[PDB]
């Protein structure tokens, strides 16, 4: 009932050297919000990147790898988000990049 | 929809929605009784072969004999900028011909170039939150809103409701902006969260569009 998505931590060039995933539940419909929620606890917990030190950053963005081969790239600082839902199913990766 | 109200049954017969494994994802409008009309981003990663087109729905937790569902065979786009969210507009063409009646019917568009002024009213609607925290709507909710250009650009439609916090959520994309009886946006994206009362929510603007969607039904 749940299924593990598995992601990547970029920081300043350097990545993580490490398999590990986020846990969703398996097809649901979930806002970019959502997505934003986890991307943030992997930062904090894998890189020590708090929310201030996320503001305070040159640049922040995530992408979201679909298994149809396409992707979305997310400025976690613009605080835009459009209105749609994406399946959980639909995501092959995520990948975080902070510089 | 954050603090809008549950429509009348059937009282938007083009109002659509977009789902994926029986679950809603996006909104629509039938603008052809074999097409309809969403925001491009709302289709941009999904596969499209897999979407399912629920027309005459009020409650989707139900099984409404009401409803006529189609499957997508063609999308149209005209330059979209997914970097910029610039010409977020789609036109799916279904698999089939709706049959019209009182509860399935075809939105009425703008002239092109028709542009909304300031302080014009409006009503929103659509399937998405019902306010973070609390889940996707069952019931179809409509709000009325106020057409405003401060904190907006010429390339949307922005919209505001004043005095309290509410506006379109996650869900609400694709569907309908309707003044004046005409559909004159496509709800697209909003601005530091849901419902923050500061950022007018942003539409598509369909009027700059029209000629583009005339040209596909032919
Ligand atoms: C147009 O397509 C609809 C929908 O097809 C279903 O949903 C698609 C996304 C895809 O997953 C298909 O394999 C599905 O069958 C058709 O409605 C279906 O019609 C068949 C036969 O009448 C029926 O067995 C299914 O239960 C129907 N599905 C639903 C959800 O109602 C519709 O028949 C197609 N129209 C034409 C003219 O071919
Ligand atoms: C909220 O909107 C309703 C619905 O009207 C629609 O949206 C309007 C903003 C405008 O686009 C109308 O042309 C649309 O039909 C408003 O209800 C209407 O109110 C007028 C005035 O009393 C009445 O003549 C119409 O018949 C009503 N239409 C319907 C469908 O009921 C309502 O007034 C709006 N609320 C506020 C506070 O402005």
């Amino acid at each position: 009932s749940t299924i593990q998505i598995p992601y990547t931590i970029t920081v300043n060039g350097t990545s993580q050297n490490i398999l590990s995933s986020l846990t969703f539940n398996k097809n649901q419909n979930i806002s970019y919000k959502d997505i934003e929620n986890k991307v943030k606890s992997v930062l904090y917990f894998n890189r020590g990147i708090s929310d201030i030190d996320l503001r305070l950053s040159k640049q922040a963005e995530y992408t979201v790898h679909f298994k149809n081969g396409t992707k979305r790239v997310i400025d976690l600082k613009s605080g835009i988000y459009t209105a749609d839902l994406i399946n959980t199913s639909d995501i092959k990766a995520i990948s975080v990049n902070v510089d | 929809i954050v603090g809008g109200r549950r429509a009348r049954p059937h009282a938007w017969p083009f109002m659509v929605s977009l789902q994926l494994r029986g679950g809603h994802f996006c909104g629509a409008t039938l603008i052809a009784p074999n097409f309809v009309m969403s925001a491009a981003h709302c289709v941009a990663n999904v596969n499209v072969r897999a979407v399912r087109v629920v027309l005459g729905a009020h409650n989707l937790s139900r099984r409404e004999p009401t409803r006529q569902v189609f499957a997508v065979q063609r999308i149209f786009e005209n330059g979209y900028d997914p970097v910029n969210l610039l010409n977020d507009i789609v036109i799916l063409q279904l698999n089939g011909s709706a049959t019209i009646n009182a509860n399935v019917q075809v939105a009425q568009l703008p002239a092109q170039g028709r542009r909304l002024g300031n302080g014009v009213q409006c009503l929103a609607m659509g399937w998405g939150l019902l306010g973070r925290n609390r889940g996707i709507a069952s019931v179809l909710q409509e709000l009325n809103v106020t057409v405003v250009t401060s904190l907006c650009r010429r390339s949307n439609v922005c919209t505001l409701v004043r005095g309290r916090q509410a506006g379109v959520c996650f869900g609400d994309s694709g569907s309908p902006l309707v003044c004046n009886g005409l559909i004159h946006g496509i709800a697209s994206f909003v601005r530091g969260g849901c419902a923050s009362g500061l950022y007018p929510d942003a539409f598509a603007p369909v009027a700059q569009f029209v000629n583009w969607i005339d040209s596909i039904i032919q």
